[PDB]
């Protein structure tokens, strides 16, 4: 899909494991996800609630496979995955962020998409 | 078919009550975690949902009809 970044991995990665249904959005799902054995990715940004979240994440990952991928500005996620599909992006109705995301398996059966962690295995 | 005459209690439902997100899990260090309530040992549960701490009781939400410890 995209040029390979840090972010226009996200950009790639959802818009498409919706239709996996991968995205376990919000903290309380994310928990409930990784706390098992299908996590494959997760998010993170700054801390507009308790502080004490962003050490259990972090905790949490790193207990059985950590992949946090620390991308700021929670509105920008949030924005990637919205409800679900879109109406504007000028869109006063519902817009607001997501702050974790958790990814099952890489998503649907895929090619460029997994470049990701072709690239991010090694660099971290 | 005639109307209705003034109540003496009428109130329709409870409100949800608005508990905090979520906070079950606490950490000695970062990557060493606790957990305050055990996990339900249930097969059809994907032993990733937990428990109420309820002592003198043990209640599982989502066995909404059964598994309930008594200590």
């Amino acid at each position: 899909g995209g040029v390979m970044d840090v972010n226009t991995a996200l950009q790639e990665v959802l818009k498409t494991a919706l239709i996996h249904d991968g995205l376990a959005r919000g903290i309380r799902e994310a928990a409930k996800a990784l706390d098992k054995r299908q996590a494959h990715l997760c998010v993170l940004a700054s801390n507009c609630d308790e502080p004490m979240y962003v050490k259990l994440v972090e905790a949490l990952c790193a207990e059985h496979q950590i992949n946090l991928i620390k991308v700021d500005d929670n509105k920008k996620l949030g924005e990637w995955v919205g409800l679900c599909k879109i109406d504007r992006e000028g869109k006063p109705r519902k817009v607001v962020g997501c702050s974790c995301v958790v990814v099952k398996d890489y998503g649907k059966e895929s090619q460029a998409k997994d470049v990701i962690e072709e690239y991010f295995k090694c660099k971290k | 078919k005639k109307s209705y005459t003034t109540p003496k209690k009428n109130k329709h439902k409870r409100k949800k009550v608005k508990l905090a997100v979520l906070k079950y899990y606490k950490v000695d260090e970062n990557g060493k975690i606790s957990r305050l309530r055990r996990e339900c040992p249930s097969d059809e549960c994907g032993a990733g949902v937990f428990m109420a701490s309820h002592f003198d009781r043990h209640y599982c939400g989502k066995c909404c009809l059964t598994y309930c410890f008594n200590k």
